[PDB]
């Protein structure tokens, strides 16, 4: 627990957001390529 | 088809056919208790169960080398699920037959 | 379609609004109102706030 906040993000929630957001970015990068 | 044999004396309760025989039906009528169970989650990361969806649209982006044809794309979904029963003394059930 | 954020408080839901004139007092005088509902629940009902 790095902070004094009552509720903290934790690393796992952030990785969940990354995993959720990645599919759109992958489909987008095809056009740039 | 988990009841008894259903002859012609049926007063009008639902039945079903199990390999050439007529058998009754059993119905749950369930009661969930408080804090009886919790659902195990693998990287669900919140409350909702987490799905995983993929899609590869038809195109040259998967032209490969064995077969440039086969434009058939796909979409796939998968998930992990499990349950833990902390106290099984708080789940109640009343089996019964049901009318037509 | 399949995108869902982790935290429930930050989830995105679709809501409807109704800007119009209604006879609030039943005497035949039309007055502006605004109404907002989500799903099947009416969450807001008040007069037009703007001048």
């Amino acid at each position: 627990k790095l902070t004094s906040w009552k509720n903290e993000l934790s690393l796992q929630a952030l990785k969940a957001d990354l995993d959720a957001a990645k599919p759109s970015h992958t489909a987008m990068m095809i056009k740039v390529k | 088809g988990a009841g008894a044999q259903a002859t012609g004396a049926n007063p009008g309760y639902r039945t079903s056919m199990v390999s050439g025989q007529e058998h009754y039906d059993v119905y749950p009528m369930l009661v969930v208790g408080d804090d009886s169970f919790t659902s195990i989650g693998f990287q669900t990361d919140g409350k909702s169960l987490k799905f995983t969806v993929m899609t590869k649209m038809p195109g040259k982006e998967t032209a490969d080398r064995n077969d440039p044809y086969g434009e058939t794309g796909f979409s796939s979904i998968k998930w992990y699920y499990g349950i833990l029963v902390k106290r099984p003394e708080r789940l109640a059930l009343i089996k019964t037959v049901a009318p037509l | 379609q399949e995108f869902q954020i982790s935290d429930p408080m930050r989830k995105r839901v679709v809501a409807y609004e109704y800007w119009g004139f209604w006879d609030i007092e039943g005497n035949g005088v039309l007055e502006p109102i605004v109404a907002t509902w989500i799903g099947s629940t009416l969450i807001r009902l008040e007069k037009n706030p703007y001048p």
